[PDB]
């Protein structure tokens, strides 16, 4: 994707799982 | 494929949203 | 892009902050 | 942009994935 829901979304929901949050 | 990148994206997000409305705590 | 990051990014953040509580 | 949102939206989605990103594990 690139132009509506960018990466940065999926970047920031990957690195959320990465934290361990789930 | 562009469409489907978005259309996907959003499938991704609604129900990454849909659980986490879902979780209602 | 236009209309960048959607009002639904903002539902899930809010209903992943209430989920979370935290 | 003139849509509204968008700037704030996107400074939110940078700051919070940045913090997360110095989450680091």
């Amino acid at each position: 994707e690139n132009r509506e829901v960018p990466p940065g979304f999926t970047a920031l929901i990957k690195t959320l799982r990465k934290c361990k949050i789930i | 494929n562009l469409v489907s990148g978005l259309i996907e994206a959003r499938k991704y997000l609604e129900q990454l949203h849909r659980k986490l409305k879902n979780c209602k705590v």
